[PDB]
């Protein structure tokens, strides 16, 4: 074979593929690869962080309605 | 018919741990499914599926009277009909001409 | 076998033992044809003759018994029935050794059914709760499906410490078996006996698990399109666990390499999801109902149809394998605990 | 688990390497000695009366008696820092013990006999075994060899066995007997003019004279004592196929036939021939071939000269 | 003879034989003895956690019906 | 969508050839100058066009 269809896979399968895509989509950007920093993964989990914080806050609302339950005009 | 027949005499083989001899001997004996096999069970699955649908459709016709039978039915049957068609144009093989009948 | 048909239609409409014991004669008939024909049978052609004759004569012996009890058909004459088919189906398998794969079928069918029934006979026990706790028994089934042919065929495992001594390596090999056949009389020796039972025992290995997968296959169908219905309140709890059984059935196929063994898997997968379909249909007949699945019954194969095609010619990176490998897992997991709410058992629970 | 599976994977990649030169030795064996029933269609090719004596031919004298094991070409090396009997694990401890058992003889390959190395092989079981397998012999010895190299020699009462043996040419000369004292005056006269049996090999078979003669002895008369007690003499080979004592008082020279037609013998080297224990073991499954079958053969045969 | 009956045994030759089974296990359903991935391990492992997530559902149902029985009438 | 494939890998079933026959260059062609020309593998060629 050659790798067509859908075989398993191992984890260091898995984070070497993703590097190899990390350093490609640099390129596209910024024209170089030295990578002293890696500004892509820094944009990223800042966004993640954003996701997390509004998820807690709908957790804490929701958990609210159930400690002292109301309703609202229809 | 007069004939030459070759001598069967060749060495024996053997394996003994139990897993490794299975796993060679089931290996030369049976078939696995292969790409070829698997597209001619996609086409009786579709064949078989259209037929039941055509079923529950004539089902309400037989105590309804509006439109819905003749109007589902023709554009699935104009659909199945227009793949067929595609196909039968693309066949190269036998095996394309299997799923395209 | 189409006599012993109207036979119980007769039986199934009226409470005289016409049924029973005029059949019990007409068994006992074939089955005495079958049993010259085994002995004087010796060609592999009198085999299949014989073999076709023997299983014919199982199903006038299983209803005659099942026809036995008095008054309204029921629970107590499924019992009966079903276990006289399980004994008798194991029985021809074991002294025969031939037709391992339809035996087999048979077998695991009635077993089940045997405690289904006992339960209902012995308990006042709902159908709903006797048929989801047919179709967790069927779950883990599968799991112990490779396991449990292991047994049956014969694989035995050596571990012993050596004999408590040390190894050696000259010792005197084993003596080789001679053969023969019956026409070419010139013996001839291939091998040591150890080795070649091995080749025997995973043919016969290979039968034990078709068989039990496709008795399996049944009883999921069954059980599944009994479950869900379409008058029962929270319509929508059965069939959810009608989308998760079949996905899992689905994706386990690719463990198994064998074309008639992956086939059936893949078949057992989506046959659940037409057979529902139907029963969704006809009652409740309805405008919007009809529309609906009848187009779910044409784009789902469709699809299907569509993916064979495609998959094999082309790549598609670790991240998403890795991904669809994970869905197996995911749809297993939610299985128990849903079962246990469609059987209230929680709510039993919790109002004790 | 990893360790043990590790383990596993790489005792098997030595296992296609084992099996890829057993592949080899079986092509080349059938290559030098096929089976009895192939060599009549062979007659006609180039490889009918190739052997030659010139010492690099180490197949000379070689003649295959049937089917049997062998130890293959392979050489194993034993492994260092081996743990101690009590330290040893489970799994992997029958793992290579079994290897070893197995592994180390090759199954159902061509088995021989060489006339250098004995003065007579005792031939003992029912009539049947015994006659099937000399003419078996007889025609091995007859592909493989031309006239100029050898020549042959029966003893018998019963000639309406031995009737086939007219049509080939290495029982002729420049030729039956009915008992010892018939044999003594024609062919003893030529044969006790000098020697005594001296087992040879290959770089040997440069100096010795080229007619080999075989004896086939089936008369059973006392009379034979004279050359046997002298222990045989150089260039010749007997065959008893009666089994009087005289014959079957060594171990080494006796050849026992079970009812399955399985022959036992005490073991020899590949190598050297030379005996390695004292107790009869399994040797061979006897090939044998018709009398009809033997003069077809032999009319073939016939049909050609230098 | 040696390895049959029932004399004892230690708990290396209980993992030893369970390697065996789950080796021999693959060998009839996938024909190749690789496992360069085990997934015999994961498959029942996901059942085992099925199972528990049941079992940890129901005892806290039986927690609840401590805290707010039935027979509180009137 | 524009196709850049990134490569794909061995699955741990083979050692590493590390000098195969190398691979087959490409030819070109224009109309005025009839000459042809070659210039490289067409697996180096594809991404000058994929960038």
């Amino acid at each position: 074979g050659s790798g067509y269809g859908l075989g398993l896979s191992t984890r260091t399968q898995v984070t070497g593929y993703q590097f190899l895509a990390r350093r490609t989509a640099m390129a596209l950007t910024r024209w170089r690869v030295r990578m002293e920093i890696e500004p892509g993964r820094r944009q990223t989990l800042a966004v993640v962080a954003s996701v997390s914080a509004a998820l807690v806050i709908c957790l804490g609302a929701l958990l609210w309605s159930f400690i002292s339950p109301s309703g609202q005009l229809n | 018919w007069i004939r030459f027949i070759a001598d069967t005499e060749r060495r024996s083989q053997v394996i003994e741990h139990i897993s490794t001899a299975v796993a060679s001997d089931l290996s030369k004996r049976f078939a696995r499914i292969d790409p070829i096999v698997a597209v001619q069970v996609g086409a009786s699955m579709v064949a078989t599926g259209v037929v039941l649908a055509t079923g529950v459709l004539g089902w309400w016709r037989w105590h309804h009277n509006t439109w819905l039978t003749t109007i589902y039915t023709a554009v699935i049957g104009v659909l199945v009909l227009a793949v067929a068609m595609l196909l039968l144009m693309r066949a190269k093989t036998d095996a394309d001409r299997r799923v395209a009948d | 076998v189409l006599a012993t048909g109207v036979l119980g239609w007769w039986r199934w409409h009226h409470n005289t033992w016409l049924t029973t014991i005029y059949t019990a004669v007409i068994g006992v008939l074939v089955l005495a044809v079958a049993m010259l024909l085994l002995m004087r049978a010796k060609t592999d052609a009198d085999r299949r003759v014989a073999d076709i004759m023997l299983m014919s004569a199982i199903m006038p012996v299983t209803v005659a018994a099942a026809a036995a009890p008095p008054g309204p058909v029921g629970s107590p004459q499924a019992v009966l029935g079903f276990g006289v088919l399980t004994v008798a189906a194991a029985l021809a398998l074991r002294f025969t050794g031939r037709r391992l794969g339809i035996y087999t079928t048979i077998v695991i069918i009635g077993a089940l059914t045997m405690l289904a029934a006992l339960a209902r006979m012995v308990a006042a026990t709902s159908a709903v709760t006797l048929l989801s706790s047919l179709l967790l028994i069927c779950v883990v089934a599968y799991h112990a499906a490779p396991a449990l042919s292991r047994r049956l065929a014969g694989i035995r495992l050596p571990v012993f410490p050596s004999a408590t001594s040390r190894w050696v390596f000259e010792a005197r090999p084993d003596l080789p078996t001679t053969v023969v056949v019956s026409g070419g009389s010139a013996p001839v020796l291939e091998g040591p006996s150890s080795v070649r039972d091995v080749l025997l025992q995973a043919e016969r290995a290979r039968s034990f698990l078709s068989g039990l997968l496709t008795g399996l296959g049944v009883m999921v169908v069954v059980c599944m399109t009994s479950l869900c219905d379409p008058h029962t309140g929270q319509r929508w709890l059965p069939l959810i666990l009608a989308g998760f059984t079949s996905g899992f059935l689905l994706l386990r196929g690719r463990s198994y390499v064998d074309r008639w063994q992956s086939i059936t898997l893949a078949g057992t997968a989506v046959i659940i999801a037409a057979a529902v379909c139907v029963r969704y249909a006809l009652e409740l007949s309805s405008p919007l109902a009809v529309s609906i699945v009848a187009a779910i019954l044409v784009l789902l194969p469709a699809a299907g149809m569509a993916a064979a095609a495609h998959v094999p010619h082309t790549i598609y990176s670790p991240l998403f394998r890795k991904f669809v490998e994970w869905i197996e897992y995911l749809c297993l997991m939610p299985i128990f605990p849903l079962a246990l709410w469609l059987m209230n058992v929680y709510a039993a629970i919790r109002y004790r | 688990d990893a360790m043990r599976a590790q383990f596993m994977l790489m005792l098997d990649m030595l296992r296609e390497t084992a099996q890829e030169s057993a592949d080899s030795m079986d092509a080349n064996y059938r290559w030098f000695h096929p089976a009895p029933n192939t060599l009549a269609a062979a007659v006609g090719s180039p490889r009918m009366w190739e052997r030659k004596p010139d010492g690099k031919d180490l197949n000379f004298g070689v003649v295959r008696v049937g089917v049997g094991m062998t130890r293959p070409e392979v050489t194993w090396g034993e492994p260092q820092n081996m743990p101690t009997d009590i330290e040893l694990e489970p799994v992997t401890g029958k793992a290579l013990q079994e290897f070893g058992r197995y592994q180390s003889v090759v199954y159902n390959l061509p088995k021989m006999v060489s006339l250098l190395v004995e003065p007579w092989y005792a031939l003992v079981g029912e009539r049947e075994q015994v006659l099937g397998l000399m003419r078996a012999i007889i025609c091995q010895l007859a592909f493989s060899h031309g006239p100029d190299h050898v020549q042959m020699i029966v003893v018998s009462s019963d000639l309406d066995q031995w009737d086939w043996v007219k049509w080939l040419p290495h029982f002729g000369d420049s030729m039956v007997y009915t008992s010892v004292r018939e044999f003594a005056a024609e062919q003893a006269e030529l044969f006790a003019g000098r020697g005594s049996f001296t087992p040879r090999h290959a770089s040997s078979s440069a100096q010795t004279p080229t007619p080999h003669t075989v004896i086939i002895a089936d008369v059973d008369d006392p009379q034979w004592e004279y050359v046997i007690s002298a222990e045989g003499v150089d260039g010749v080979t007997f065959f008893d196929l009666t089994g009087s004592s005289m014959w079957t008082d060594i171990p080494e020279r006796k050849l026992q036939f079970d009812k399955t037609g399985v022959i036992e013998a005490l073991p020899r080297d590949r190598d050297t021939w030379m005996v390695i224990d004292d107790k009869a073991w399994f040797f061979a499954l006897t090939d044998q071939v018709s009398i009809a079958e033997a003069e077809e053969f032999a009319q073939k045969l016939a049909q050609w000269r230098l």
